[PDB]
RNA sequence: GAGUUCAAGAGGGCGUGAAACCGUUAAGAGGUAAACGGGUGGGGUCCGCGCAGUCCGCCCGGAGGAUUCAACCCGGCGGC
RNA sequence: GAGCGCACGGGGUCGGCGGCGACGUCGGCUACCCACCCGACCCGUCUUGAAACACGGACCAAGGAGUCUAACACGUGCGC
RNA sequence: UGGAAUGGAGUGCCUAGUGGGCCACUUUUGGUAAGCAGAACUGGCGCUGCGGGAUGAACCGAACGCCGGGUUAAGGCGCC
RNA sequence: GGCCGUCGCCGGCAGUCGAGAGUGGACGGGAGCGGCGGGGGCGGCGCGCGCGCGCGCCCGCCCCCGGAGCCCCGCGGACGCUACGCCGCGACGAGUAGGAGGGCCGCUGCGGUGAGCCUUGAAGCCUAGGGCGCGGGCCCGGGUGGAGCCGCCGCAGGUG
């Protein structure tokens, strides 16, 4: 019911601020922030997400469990990539391809890690 | 799967550049043939000129078969019964212009708007260039610009027409499909002629512009592209 | 924290030099602000030729270009530091200008966030 | 300027016209992208038959259903009613239906899954037949409702036969002139 | 303009209506006020049926 | 909800409906139902044919309950009793005719309308027609007044 | 939609109990908020009082 | 002047203190009443700079370095 | 029996082209504040006709009304 | 499907404003005539700006989104 | 010719070839040195690179989506698919009285909702300051002030 549960909360104050004439969603994994529908992990089955590591150094990839039901204390497999930036994108690239697993976000994720891992070094331009 | 799939590849790409090859030859051999249609047809109106002086005898040439319309009065102040008849050949605009065939259904209708088109008979020249530089295309309900045979084509198909040269020959010479060769062409828009006109709101016979100027539509025709 | 926006058209405006409304002549009791003028005999309403513009929707600028800062950017009203991250991706064409009422305390929080993910502020430090 | 005029121009059915709720826009989100796709024509109709008003979708008795899936060729096809089913109190015999439709009354369910039937939604049969293969459609009385009576030439005219708005029947209400000759006037 | 039903309604006194009253807001603070009568009453004659005789 | 209406649209309009080159003012031509004999003559006589006059013979205390007599068609004649009775043709102790009332289902009269499938019945109620008492012989059953 | 799955219930100190029980039909309805908002912003105007 | 006060740009009809209107200072200007629709001159103004702008962005060669645990695989262990 | 290309008077522009000024000066469509030169009758309303020698109007702030509410009834649309 | 030319037609509801009009080519009644009163056809003004008639409801040209380039109608080309 | 908007194409998109691109898995024999013996007809549509992108019988792999390579992806992301979204074609745009649609125009209170903002300074008020929108208006900087205030989803009205 993916659609359904998108149906209900395409506008409905959730997560969303409208400012500026851009719309903008706020969730744990979302790879974006403009778009949507495509990058809720609210919304679907299996999705992907790519967020700064706790520790301050280094990235954390999270996906979701498919088996399993909607017990969300458990839902969420967390891991750690501590590597240099260009073997940290092959990890990323490999896990969601090499998996088929929603390769829809195989591109926004590694942008979104790439950032992440830009930001905790000094600055570079 | 891959190899027979592969022949399938190269025998529609050979197939295309079959068939277009096939097409090039027949658009191209129509447009010789037909300019020796168009010498000839000239030639034997010079012939039979000659041929009657000789023996004293008046040639009398044909009435001809064609007319070019063009409006030179815009919306305002328009009658009821003149702004029926300019909307049926399909003049809505102030100079816009159609090819309308001539015949006693017709020649009524250009004398109940004399006073609002200028139209004579369009020489070869102005054909040729009236379709090809303003021949847009009313495929449907959507004017696009020809500037492929595929255009004519896909629309005229069913008629014998298919390249921009005949398109060119059934307005010239009224075919037995005059009349759809006629409709696919959205009605001309043509710039304000060069030079002025000398006054709008008077007969030609008179010395303006406006009214039948049988053979002088060329240089109007001229001006306004 | 200034990049090179991601792409730098020409931002050509047809206009915005206000539109003032009909009758300010010596009337502060009439605002600068706009109201179509919808009498009976007035110059304005009829379009003559002389008297002040009056908008129509002909004055709209490029769908790609309008809302465009002159730097190259486009604004979003942040408040806080978690409404920072949403640019973290779109930081090429998009500018976090800061609120009006938060504290001197923590825009130095803000701005702070802003220089590590390369996010442009068009309001940088303005108090101390 | 060109001198058309722009009354028509607007129009009234347009690209596309509404749809309300989360359940219905699912389905109008499908059979628009198999309206669109496909080469068929009871998509389209079934499309534009998901926009309309309450007021254009009336009720199809269990009844009427019979009478149009008796007719000779029409067995082993799947009914489609855009609208919903009522039941029929006045139909006492067994039908053998195999409907589609939006909303099915409680007891009109209870009856034709009863017989052995097979009840169909509106996702269950893109599934099985999207060309639209194999289905008679049907809708209910569009001109039934109530109102019909009042539309029309208006009442007191010579031939008129509408219903005129009143309080209520009654002996001193309908006929006083206008309605009996012995009064000065009738139409 | 007229087209519709010929009907005449009642509100049509030039002394005003609100002589009279217009106004039921006691009814969910008075049903609770009845069935304090019956919750004291039935308490009151102990045994014998609360539903009258 | 005020911010639906159109007077919220309305603003900056002179006079946001009813124009401007005749104002219509508080009441002009009549109030309710003026007029309509003499000036409002051409209303009154294509919306309403019949309105001035009478039909006599009147009844003086109407009491509308002695002339109680709903009416029951034969369509849906067999609704008024449960499933268990019509199915039993010759089952369950259900001989050669079941008996419907119809003054306890709150109808009188018996209309007829409509076909009533092949079963012996006896129809209960206060008045009959002479199709409706027609159809339910011919069906095979009888008719059986009671008041 | 069908097919209840079985649900677990939690005791008093988390550490999920034995017992289970089957979810309730309920939770499986037509969800539909044009409804919920429809019957809601309603049943909030019943509690108001009067203000002239 | 001094002083109390966080403040008297809270002073005993004193929280905030706009507009009409007035004084004064600064700037610009002046014979077709003032006022209104296009470019130049100026600005007690401000705004962003700027002795260069080797602007960034990926991929290849280069000569220096440096970590090598490090790349590669292989084995163990855990999660998907 | 097979690639090279001019691509093209070709399904809408590109330079595998250059130069200046930059710590006593650059840029501000946007959009300003004043001033100069080019075009322009005072608003609201009744009216066939408004700038009218037709009436209301000194200027500013706040308050300010074709409806609001109840009852009818009609049609439209939304959900049972 | 059967004269020429044009693009889709048919149909149901609910309906606010209006019911003070005026001008011109022509046709035309009363009048001496009227910038008068009264009628038919068409087009205008009211609802409508723009180029021209120095000025102007209604004449001639022409019908309006914001602009650049080109050419025009009616008007004109001593100087303004 | 550029740009804005409205309207039309019963428009295109679940990643598009169609400005005419004419589809499949086998079987049995003969087998095909390329394709289905429609052209001076000169009339909608039947030749020059076919049998190389990368790959085979006296190896296999239709090549684990270590890519079918797609010069478009049918399991499969463009800036791209908030389908109430995104994109492509064309025609057109004046308007009082009057009607309708859209307002991420604006004001006041309420149920949700921003682990929102606020004495390291709110509401307001001023402003030759920086800007966005055609416009209703909005946002930021500077000054004064001294305690409360705003955004999003819906709701109501003594709302300009």
């Amino acid at each position: 019911s993916a659609h359904l549960q998108w149906m209900v909360v395409r506008n409905c104050s959730s997560f969303l601020i409208k400012r500026n004439k851009q719309t903008y969603s706020t969730e744990p994994n979302n790879l974006k922030a403009r778009n949507s529908f495509r990058y809720n992990g609210l919304i679907h089955r299996k999705t992907v997400g790519v967020e700064p590591a706790a520790d301050g150094k280094g990235v954390v990839v999270v996906m979701k469990r498919r088996s399993g039901q909607r017990k969300p204390a458990t839902s969420y497999v967390r891991t750690t990539i501590n590597k240099n930036a260009r073997a940290t994108l092959s990890s990323i690239r490999h896990m969601i391809r090499k998996n088929k697993y929603h390769p829809d976000l195989r591109m926004a994720a590694i942008r979104r890690a790439s950032a992440i891992l830009r930001s905790q070094k000094p600055v570079m331009v | 799967n891959f190899a027979e799939l592969k022949i399938k590849r190269l025998r529609k790409k050979f197939a295309q550049k079959m068939l277009r090859k096939a097409r090039r030859k027949l658009i191209y051999e129509k447009a010789k043939h037909y300019h020796k249609e168009y010498r000839q047809m000239y030639r034997t109106e010079i012939r039979m000129a000659r041929m009657a002086r000789k023996a004293g005898n008046f040639y009398v040439p044909a009435e001809p078969k064609l007319a070019f319309v063009i409006r030179i009065r815009g919306i305002n102040g328009v009658s009821p019964k003149v702004r029926k008849v300019l909307q049926l050949l399909r003049l809505r605009q102030i100079f816009n212009g159609t090819f309308v065939k001539l015949n006693k259904a017709s020649i009524n209708m250009l004398r109940i708007v004399e006073p609002y088109i200028a139209w004579g008979y369009p020489n070869l020249k102005s054909v040729n260039e009236l379709i090809y530089k303003r021949g847009y295309g009313k495929i449907n309900k959507k004017r696009i610009a020809l500037t492929d045979n595929t255009l004519i084509a896909r629309s005229l198909g069913k008629y014998n027409i298919i390249c921009m040269e005949d398109l060119i020959h059934e307005i010239y010479t009224v075919g037995k499909h005059f009349k759809e060769a006629n409709n696919f062409l959205w009605p001309f828009k043509l710039s304000s002629p060069r030079g002025g006109m000398k006054k709008k709101t008077t007969h030609f016979v008179e010395g303006g512009d406006a009214g039948n100027r049988e053979d002088q539509i060329n240089r109007l025709i001229r001006r306004m592209n | 924290a200034a990049l090179r926006p991601l792409v730098k058209p020409k931002i050509v405006k047809k206009r915005t030099k206000k539109f003032i409304r009909h009758q300010s002549d010596r009337y502060v009791k009439i605002k600068r602000n706009w109201r179509k003028p919808r009498g009976i005999d007035n110059r304005v309403r009829r379009r003559f030729k002389g008297q002040i513009l009056m908008p129509n929707i002909g004055y709209g600028s490029n769908k790609k270009t309008k809302h465009m800062l002159p730097s190259g950017f486009r604004k979003f009203l942040v408040h806080n530091v978690k409404e920072l991250e949403v640019l973290l991706m779109c930081n090429k064409s998009y500018c976090a200008e800061i609120a009006h009422n938060v504290s001197s305390k923590n825009r130095k929080a803000i701005v702070e966030r802003a220089a590590q993910l390369a996010i442009r502020v068009t309001n940088p430090n303005a108090r101390l | 300027g060109v001198d058309i005029r722009h009354n028509k121009d607007r129009k009234v059915r347009r690209k596309e016209p509404k749809s309300q709720d989360i359940y219905l826009r699912l389905l109008v989100k499908l059979y628009r992208f198999l309206a669109r796709r496909t080469n068929s024509t009871f998509n389209q109709v079934v499309l534009k038959r998901l926009f309309m008003s309450r007021t254009n979708r009336p009720p199809l008795s269990l009844s009427r259903m019979i009478r149009k899936m008796k007719l000779p060729g029409r067995e082993n096809k799947t009914a489609v009613v855009v609208g919903t089913i009522t039941d029929d109190v006045r139909v006492q015999e067994v039908p053998k239906l195999k409907v589609c439709a939006l909303r099915v009354t409680s007891r009109a369910r209870s009856r034709i899954l009863r017989a052995g039937g097979k009840i169909l939604t509106f996702d269950q049969l893109a599934l099985d037949s999207p060309k639209g293969c194999g289905t008679v459609l049907l809708s209910g009385p569009r001109k039934g409702r109530e109102v019909y009576r009042h539309f029309g030439k208006a009442p007191g005219t010579p031939h008129s036969h509408t219903k005129p708005y009143v309080r209520s029947k009654g002996r001193k209400f309908e006929r006083a002139r206008g309605r009996r000759a012995s009064r000065g006037y009738k139409n | 303009a007229p087209s519709r039903n010929g009907m005449i309604l009642k509100p049509h006194f030039h002394k005003d209506w609100q002589r009279r009253v217009a106004t039921w807001f006691n009814q969910p603070a008075r049903k609770i006020r009845r069935r304090k009568a019956r919750q004291a009453r039935a308490r009151r004659i102990a045994p014998r049926p609360a539903a009258g005789p | 909800p005020s911010r639906l209406r159109k007077t919220r649209k309305l603003r900056g309009h002179v006079s946001h409906g009813h124009g401007r080159i005749g104002k219509h003012r508080k009441h002009p031509g009549g109030r309710g139902n003026a007029g309509g004999m003499h000036h409002h003559r051409i209303n009154f006589d294509k919306y309403h044919p019949g309105y001035f006059g009478k039909v006599g013979m009147r009844h003086y205390h109407l009491k509308r309950n002695q002339s109680f007599c709903p009416t029951v068609n034969l369509d849906k004649l067999w609704t008024l009793v449960s499933e268990q009775t019509r199915v039993n043709a010759a089952k369950n102790k259900t001989g050669a005719a079941p008996i419907i009332d119809v003054v306890r289902s709150g109808y009188y009269k018996v209309l007829g309308k409509g076909k009533l499938p092949k079963q012996p019945v006896i129809v209960k109620a206060k008045f009959f027609s002479r199709r409706a008492e027609e159809k339910i012989k011919g069906v095979g059953g009888a008719c059986v007044l009671v008041a | 939609a069908c097919a209840r799955p079985l649900i677990s219930v939690y005791s008093e100190k988390g550490e999920s109990s034995g017992k289970n029980v089957t979810l309730p039909a309920v939770f499986k309805a037509p969800i539909r908020p044009d409804i919920v908002n429809f019957v809601h912003t309603n049943l909030r105007k019943n509690n108001r009082q009067p203000y002239a």
